[PDB]
């Protein structure tokens, strides 16, 4: 006889669908659209290199931790690499006032130029290069955080400081100051004469009046006495103004900031790898075209999104036996 | 098999064609073979790369995130953040996820559509001038050489031939 | 046509069908004419306002949005506002344009089933008595005047009328 | 009745059928009664069991809510706490009632293919050897007992045995 | 012969939808549920009228900027409209504290009605009508704001201050009140005699403490010297309490908060039109029916959803040919 | 003849469900996956049973109201429950400073053990057990909080305070103290001699120094003066350091945290039933096998899903006529 048959396509492939109501389902065709691969290092992100902080952290890079010179001079980055926990952060004791919303500054910015708006040779009538301690050691030897000068009493004086700066730049100013917070007032008068003393800052839009805090605290890193530090962000034509008779860790390098754009601040223990990529993450870089990844969710780049499965596979071919 | 044609009434599938999803098979005179539906085959095609493109392209605004960092007494707007980004995580994983367990099924259905309506296509065309097997096959009552054929498959079958 | 029957089997829609979706066509010895079903019509229309008005009504509790303010120093919950309110917004967009894209589809199907099964309720009606042409069409074998097709458009269609 | 079965061509249920959701009613010589489709009744209820515990586990992280507390000067951040887990609220609440919505929909057709093909399962057996009434139902030309209406119930009916 | 034919709709309609699996289907009926117009005006809503403070910022009005006086006596209103960048703010540089949070409050407030709480004509040993400045001029002649009093002193003596204001009303009450930080001590001297101030203001709730910075800062508006202002809420039958020997800008007018309610504040360019409206956006109103609109997120009234798309278009008929 | 027929199962249920293009479909079997019963009482969590503060707020049970004493010594709880409005909070009038990140600090703790750290007996140069208050009465005598000691002047003297604690212990130390802003400078010197004082405190983190403020403010519980309470976290091994000559609000017990764990602080007006419970909410417990519940979003325990919806039932079975 003679005979026609309508059919379809079958072939040897093994990639299951799930649907709603059937899981494990055998079909022919079948597209994955997520990503589940990276390569385990921090690579260039597009041609520009990241900045990886060691065991520095953004305290000790900014006011200029003596274990931390490696990061001196810092060229333009794409991201900041920063570990949960750094050893080089602020080796004298102390704080930072508003340090989060600062590294939140840094997420916005691409980079840094380390200009000095005061010369140490600048200080006359005051010393400024006995503000040392072995908390800051530096090679064995008493040092300091180098962007910022530790001022003390000079011929067993301390007059008061009226300093100003202009930001004659077209740049904002990261600016960042201190103040000490002695144990005791033998040490007061010992570092700066003057017993009852002050640092006032102002700007147009900055306007504070900081007094040091004498008293015993336990002691950390050797020490109970603190520092604690300012920063500010100087306009174009914006001038600092500063009057001191005492516990004033003056500023000595700022940071302008020529390249603002996307950056961001991971969390991770990675070291520098030698690759580039478009996307990276914490725990590794991804090459992909894929639309979905699974691998971390703070990422950077030309990225896939982030998802929580495992598993994503749209079907493409119909059902298979 | 919602319409019944794929593991259904057609009891699997012809590794031979590989030139299509849907297709026939013949056997004459001059001898038997295989041969895909490139219509409805291309439709198929049009209907599975709209709908990926469309599932990609729906979903590519999704939810970045950025690292903030809090304080020791920062503690109440840091688990706000943290339990923000991990809800807008959790709503587009499901999004995605149930968006392919749905597009799935409604896409082998389609195949199944597909078949159902191909048989159909020639079940009308050969009406009693061939029988139905069951399985998808027609037994011819006259003789069809590779012309006939030919002519079934493109929708222009001359039912003009008599019967018994 | 997931159903084969708009655009199937059935070559085109009817311009002078003007009260209904799907309907008849009659040609008989006191002439020829157009009825709409108004049964799968009305069942239709009950089908499609009860989906819009359940899809916005589903809808109405989104997302709405307060302007805040923050300073210089308050960078950090700011961009929490901002990427927050901009997350809800997109994942309701998505929300939006995902189930206009469903339910389109649904809809369109749902029409097709509509024809097909109320061409499957005339044929299962006039069995032998007519010839299936495949377009959509009966040949009757017997007479139908306006009474007979009435009869039919209502399911009352009486078999009992011989054949050959 | 998307698929046209039940409600369809079907005029209803059957009371009488306790064993499974579809199945066959005979009547012949030795006596009559009702006898579920083990088969198309099983892969019925992994569908379902499979649907009802797909949804239930799509949606297990959805998400939680904690207290928090804020000061009279910190109106816009409780503002925000406040807008956020409300808006998650809703977000997760159509997300939920949408797919009750979608799935309910789906399953009941999805009840309506089964039997239709069931039906058509059936009707591909008894080819010319019993006529089609219209309501589900066969009538035969030939005589059928208890064991030639098992051999259907399982799929084997010997389509030899004449006609007319 | 004789025919009966089972066939479907078609008409004359152009009205594309999208699916999943095509787009551009052009269909017999559809329903757009997507608003897309706007007035482009600013519109009375359900019959109250805006507050368009138009170069005056909430602090200018609020704290009576002398070229704000436009809005010194201010009905209820709908809703708040500022712009981005209004020039009528602080005449006096300095800050306001807690500005954020006074907005948002104001975001919940629809009708103030400004008070005498403490007379010009009460200040008995101090001069109340001196208290003016270039950098606040008033038609080409300095001034204040009005709402607040510079206090400074009378015949080379600054008494200290003690004044208190039980809130006999019923609506709670905005009060406003600043502190003068000067330049150096000799204009500390020159305006209050007494080199060593302070303000100490308490309710049941507020307990605060103010001193002056003197300090060189940067100039604005040709001032180095600064204006900050506070703000508090005293509650029904409760007092607010002042102690000043200097730098007190003492509060004169307070606001009642006789409506409270659902408000806004926008920030548009626009100005007011002669409109009403059920629901208004930064860039106009809307007078619609569809349940959803793409023009603004920010909204007031009985508004659609707001949707990022620009095209939402719902199939009611069928496929046409 | 002979006839076979093919159909459905019908039965006798009244179970409606919903679709997108049909309401109120009876059909054959559906499955109710909506939770809407709660028992109406406070339950134990597992086991362990929530703390309930009755008229006691967070504040009170901590600095030990004397009308609080009930909850003097606390064994390990599962969550806590605090009404909206609680009547025994700080008897004597004043501010809790970080109170809600306090709170927040709570919701993450499960067993305190309260310690003497400071005997009342070890206060040799000054009056310990003086410091009472009308205000703060017990039994119609005037008390005072338990937990913090008020110290005032012995023998016309108020001699400057140094006093250290090493947390020799392994768990964390909720410390809490205060100072005492009088209303003249006559009460200053009848409680403290010393017309002019402070408080210092300092830890490895905290550095800070309270001045009290004299000043006159409203009535509170009859009393013009002020009590502000401060707290910080000792880790194991760090110290405390106070100084002070005057207005100090001393501690005397302090609170090991022994038990950190998930918990939460229920607003609640209900109290103490005798059950148990795998799932809490405000209103109520709950026993559920049910993924969701509309109860309330606030929910403790193993619990389903909250979710707006009053209705959620998903067919099973076939329609039914
Ligand atoms: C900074 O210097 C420039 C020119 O030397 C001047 O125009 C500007 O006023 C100065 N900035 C300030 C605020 O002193
Ligand atoms: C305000 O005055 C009323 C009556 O003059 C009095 O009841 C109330 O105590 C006063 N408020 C305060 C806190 O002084
Ligand atoms: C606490 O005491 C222990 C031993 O007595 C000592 O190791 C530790 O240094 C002390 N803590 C501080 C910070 O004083």
């Amino acid at each position: 006889q003679d005979q026609i048959c309508i059919g379809y396509h079958a072939n040897n492939s093994t990639e299951q669908v799930d649907t709603i109501m059937e899981k494990n389902v055998t079909v022919t065709h079948a597209q994955d659209i997520l990503e589940k691969t990276h390569n385990g290092k921090l690579c260039d992100l597009d041609g520009v290199k990241p900045l990886i902080l060691r065991d520095c952290s953004v305290a000790g890079w900014l006011l200029g931790n003596p274990m931390c010179d490696e990061f001196i001079n810092v060229p333009e980055w794409s991201y900041i690499v920063e570990k949960a926990n750094p050893t080089n952060d602020l080796c004298y004791p102390g704080s930072f006032n508003d340090y989060e919303e600062l590294k939140y500054l840094l997420s916005r910015i691409n980079h840094f130029e380390k200009i000095q708006i005061i010369p140490k040779s600048s200080w006359s009538d005051h010393e400024a290069s006995s503000g040392v301690s072995s908390a800051c050691p530096y090679l064995g030897s008493p040092s300091f955080f180098r962007n910022v000068v530790w001022l003390i009493k000079k011929n067993s004086a301390y007059p008061t400081i009226k300093k100003s700066y202009n930001n004659t730049n077209q740049e904002d100013l990261l600016v960042l100051w201190g103040i000490h917070h002695p144990n005791d007032a033998a040490e007061q008068t010992r570092l700066y004469q003057n017993p009852t003393t002050y640092i006032s800052i102002g700007t147009s839009t900055l306007n504070q009046r900081l007094v040091p805090k004498i008293a015993t605290r336990s002691k950390v890193n050797g020490l109970s006495s603190r520092m604690e530090f300012f920063w500010t962000i100087l306009k174009p034509n914006d001038a600092i103004n500063f009057e001191s008779n005492g516990n004033f860790i003056a500023p000595e390098y700022a940071y302008k900031i020529v390249k603002k754009g996307d950056s961001a601040i991971m969390k991770s223990e990675l070291e520098y790898g030698n690759c580039n990529t478009k996307c990276q993450t914490p725990m590794g870089a991804i090459n992909s075209s894929m639309p979905f990844h699974n691998i971390h969710p703070l990422t950077i780049g030309e990225c896939p999104k982030y998802v929580k499965s495992n598993r994503l596979v749209l079907a493409t071919g119909l059902r298979n036996s | 098999g919602l319409f019944g044609a794929i593991a259904g009434f057609i009891e699997g599938g012809w590794q031979g064609m590989v030139d299509g999803w849907y297709g026939y098979h013949h056997s004459n005179e001059q001898g038997s073979g295989y041969a895909a539906d490139k219509e409805s085959t291309q439709k198929a095609i049009d209907g599975v790369t709209n709908k990926v493109n469309s599932i990609i392209d729906k979903m590519n605004t999704q939810f970045e995130a950025v690292g903030r960092e809090f304080n020791n007494l920062e503690r109440r707007i840091e688990n706000l953040n943290k339990k923000m980004e991990d809800g807008f995580l959790d709503v587009w994983t499901y999004n995605a996820e149930l968006l392919v367990l749905m597009e799935n099924e409604r896409t082998l259905d389609f195949h199944d559509s597909n078949v159902k309506n191909l048989y159909d296509k020639v079940r009308l065309q050969l009406r009693d001038n061939a029988k139905e097997l069951g399985n998808g096959c027609f037994e011819f009552y006259h003789k069809c050489d590779n012309e006939c054929m030919e002519s079934i498959r493109n929708g222009t079958y001359n039912y003009p031939q008599y019967s018994e």
